[PDB]
């Protein structure tokens, strides 16, 4: 089904004399890249992170990047250099490019960029282009970059053509991981807030869909409480579901977990 | 300028005298320079895992910071945070019997 895949770069700029860009990589929720500053090479966190592309690929591919990664922190320190003192230092930009694929062979591709936390600058169609409410210095460099038609059609060809034709050899490189089914563990805790809260854990699952119920025989109890998705080290998910409840009403309570991995086995535990 | 948030979890249903592991996910935090630290009844612990940092669609950054450990009865765990948008350090304690 649906996969968004983000290359995600995190530039910081002190001063003059001081930055640093790292970048990771994913599809979906697992990292298949990461480009530390401090590693000219980008690195693969999965056997697959090649895809499909052979090697001579590969490096040309990595190549631009590397390209890329010097010139872009170049071309900052020169507009804040033009740009005293609007806004200086520190400075942080962040780039978020990819493209969502979609059952058959279509996708939609991306390139978004926010400076100081804020999205101001998307790439789209064939030009870049500051968004609405987007500080206004930001204008003439965007019309400057604009002129650059190398780096455009650059930027066209890796978001029409590289983007989906490398994520389609992902896919079918890292099926296994991609696909892998992963069996949730549930405990039953309590903490504090006479109420108490009952927590249902749920730890080690994989994929991210599960559903957490606390219940009261085939009631569905309502105050159920589910926190965020949180991450575990091993690329399976942690969540809990929380129930607030009068002391003495306890019993009789459970947790239900589904999940795909159990095969319409929920997990059920009992107060 | 955006402030951390920090959840303490176990990857396994704690059993004193199990190898288990425990997880500070810190998060909606900006800027992405950030120091932290997992604590074992107030001190530092050494071999912490970090993950690379990342960041969300909302463009507010994140990083899982993971350690091994083995629970007892009486040993308290933490995980404490430093960061720009803060005067003070945060410290989340680990649940089990609060
Ligand atoms: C995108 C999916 C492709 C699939 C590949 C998957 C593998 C990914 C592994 C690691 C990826 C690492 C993450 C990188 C993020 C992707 C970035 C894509 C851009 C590539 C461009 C290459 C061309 C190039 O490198 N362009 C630069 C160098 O050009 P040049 O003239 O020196 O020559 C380059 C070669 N060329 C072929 C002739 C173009 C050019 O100068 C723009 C650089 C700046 C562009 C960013 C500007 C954004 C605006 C920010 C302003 C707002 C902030 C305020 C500032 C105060
Ligand atoms: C990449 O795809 C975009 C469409 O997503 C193309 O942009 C279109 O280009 C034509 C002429 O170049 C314009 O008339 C359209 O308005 C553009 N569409 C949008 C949505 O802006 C672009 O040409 C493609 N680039 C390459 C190299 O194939
Ligand atoms: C620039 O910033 C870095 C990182 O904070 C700092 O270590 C360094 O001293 C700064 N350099 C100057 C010249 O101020
Ligand atoms: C990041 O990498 C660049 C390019 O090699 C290097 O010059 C710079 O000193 C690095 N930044 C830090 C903070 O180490």
């Amino acid at each position: 089904k649906n996969y968004t895949f983000r290359c995600l770069q995190m530039s910081s700029f002190a001063n003059r004399s001081w930055s640093r860009t790292d970048s990771v990589v994913w599809l979906g929720d697992l990292q298949t890249h990461r480009w530390s500053n401090d590693s000219a090479t980008i690195s693969f966190t999965k056997p697959w992170s090649q895809g499909k592309l052979s090697n001579q690929q590969w490096e040309k591919l990595q190549h631009m990047f590397q390209v890329y990664r010097v010139s872009f922190t170049r071309d900052i320190q020169e507009l804040v250099k033009m740009m005293s003192p609007k806004e200086d230092y520190p400075i942080e930009i962040q780039l978020s490019a990819g493209c969502e694929m979609y059952p058959g062979n279509a996708s939609e591709s991306f390139l978004h960029v926010a400076f100081q936390g804020k999205y101001v600058v998307r790439f789209w169609g064939t030009s870049w282009q500051t968004v609405p409410g987007a500080p206004s210095w930001l204008d003439l460099p965007i019309k400057v970059l604009n002129a650059d038609q190398g780096t455009s059609a650059t930027v066209q060809m890796l978001l029409n053509d590289t983007c989906p034709l490398f994520v389609r050899g992902l896919l079918e490189a890292g099926k296994s991981d991609l696909e892998k089914q992963e069996k949730p563990v549930a405990w039953l805790s309590s903490v504090p807030s006479g109420h108490r809260q009952l927590v249902c854990h749920v730890s080690g699952f994989y994929p991210k869909p599960v559903w957490v119920m606390w219940m009261r025989g085939d009631q569905e109890q309502q105050g159920t409480h589910r926190g965020d998705f949180l991450p575990n080290a091993d690329e399976t998910w942690y969540l809990q579901a929380t129930l607030d409840v009068e002391a003495g009403e306890e019993a009789g309570l459970a947790c239900r977990v589904k999940h795909s991995s159990l095969g319409g086995q929920d997990i059920i535990l009992y107060w | 300028q955006k402030t951390p948030q920090i959840q303490v979890y176990s990857r396994h249903p704690p059993e004193n005298g199990k190898p288990n592991i425990l997880n500070c996910y810190v998060t909606q935090f900006h800027p992405p320079h950030i120091e932290i630290q997992m604590l074992k009844n107030g001190k530092k612990i050494p071999k912490v895992e970090m993950s690379d940092m990342s960041f969300s669609k909302d463009w507010s950054f994140y990083i899982l910071a993971h350690t091994e450990f083995t629970p007892t009865e009486t040993d308290t765990y933490a995980c404490r945070v430093k960061h720009a948008s803060m005067a003070e350090p945060k410290t989340v304690y680990w649940d089990r019997d609060m």
